[PDB]
């Protein structure tokens, strides 16, 4: 009654029969902006079906020597579907997300992942190596899009913060002896109630193998990791022509 | 004319309901719920 689930929203459902449990980030569901909070005076659009779908984005192969990946949300979906068309026309934006990452393996493979969220995941550099040149990260390390980006130094998460206490932020583990998926429901976290969808990326989805993959030779050596996400309770405002960046 | 208790103790599952039209489709919403799964059947 906990191992088996089904998440239907929009026209797309996903079934899982070896889940762990759904955690709701910071204990509350995504919701619409109340009139106590809103400052924009134009009526928002709320598509309510066409953008609240599980978008399956990409597939990272996980071998025995991987480091970890990250996806900046919502810039994984400003190139995809009716979410990517409404977020490019409209200046303002708010939504929550239901984030579901699948990674199946046999009952002989082993290894654990820490799929975790963290809001305002800013990216530092190696500062020129020795630490004296103020190098800023490029635009693709900042906002990789639906392609994702691989961590260089996952012990410090490319930001000088340790991964050992990433477990404070909303997370759950995918260890291949127990579960194969990890649902994380995230509300809209930001100070101001709407923001731009092209500039500001509210959070980043860190997916790091902490305990590495291991399997005896003869088993299937290709163990993919696919993340599917669904913008919940999304609404846009401030209509103008299409910007792409 | 017996004293034995073996002899003295010695049916459809489905009901035909009337269905003139095909059944309606009620309004559903999303659901994010563990435990119960309507998709995963056992064929
Ligand atoms: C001029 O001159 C110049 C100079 O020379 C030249 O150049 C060149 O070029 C060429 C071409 O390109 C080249 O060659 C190539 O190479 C490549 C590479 O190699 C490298 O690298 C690798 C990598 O590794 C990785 O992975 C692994 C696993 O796999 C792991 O373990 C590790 O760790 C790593 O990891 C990393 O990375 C990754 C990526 O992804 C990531 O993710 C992670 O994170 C990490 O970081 C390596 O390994 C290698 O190493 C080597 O070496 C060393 C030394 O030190 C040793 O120790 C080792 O062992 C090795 O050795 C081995 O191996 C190799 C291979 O690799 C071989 O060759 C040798 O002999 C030995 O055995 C390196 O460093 C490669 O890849 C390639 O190969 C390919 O091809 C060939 C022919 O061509 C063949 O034969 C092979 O087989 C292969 O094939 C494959 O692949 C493909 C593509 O990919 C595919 O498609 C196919 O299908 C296949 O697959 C298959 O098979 C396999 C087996 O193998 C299996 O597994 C699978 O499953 C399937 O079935 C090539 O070779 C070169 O290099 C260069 N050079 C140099 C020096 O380098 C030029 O060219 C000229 N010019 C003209 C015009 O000519």
């Amino acid at each position: 009654s906990d191992r088996v689930a089904q998440l239907t929203i929009g026209n797309s459902t996903i079934t899982t029969q070896e889940a762990a449990n759904i955690i709701v980030g910071y204990g509350e569901w995504p919701s619409y902006c109340s009139d106590d909070d809103a400052t924009a005076v134009d009526k928002p659009t709320r598509p309510d079906v066409s953008v609240n779908r599980f978008y399956t984005l990409d597939t990272k192969l996980w071998e025995k020597s991987s480091k970890g990946w990250y996806w900046k949300f919502p810039d994984v979906l400003t190139e995809t579907g009716v979410f990517g068309q409404n977020a490019q026309f409209h200046y303002l934006y708010r939504s929550g997300f239901c984030i579901h990452v699948q990674c199946n393996a046999s009952k002989f493979h082993q290894g654990a992942l820490l799929v975790a969220i963290l809001p305002e995941y800013v990216i530092g550099t190696v500062a020129g190596g020795t630490g004296t040149e103020d190098s800023h990260p490029p635009y693709i390390q900042t906002q990789p899009g639906a392609d994702g980006f691989e961590l260089q130094h996952p012990y410090v998460l490319d930001a000088g913060i340790p991964i050992s206490q990433l477990t404070v932020c909303p997370h759950q583990w995918i260890n291949l002896r127990t579960n194969n998926c990890a649902t994380i429901i995230v509300p809209y976290m930001n100070t101001l109630p709407f923001d731009s969808a092209l500039n500001h990326c509210n959070f980043g989805l860190l997916v790091v193998p902490i305990s590495p993959l291991d399997f005896d030779q003869g088993a299937t050596p290709v163990i993919p990791i696919t993340i599917t996400l669904a913008p919940m309770c999304s609404e846009f405002a401030g209509l103008r022509q299409a910007v792409t960046q | 004319g017996d004293r034995v208790a073996d002899m003295i103790e010695s049916r459809a599952l489905t009901q035909a309901l009337p269905a003139p039209t095909g059944q309606n489709t009620q309004v559903s919403s999303h659901r994010l719920d563990t435990g119960e799964v309507p998709a995963l059947q056992a064929a």
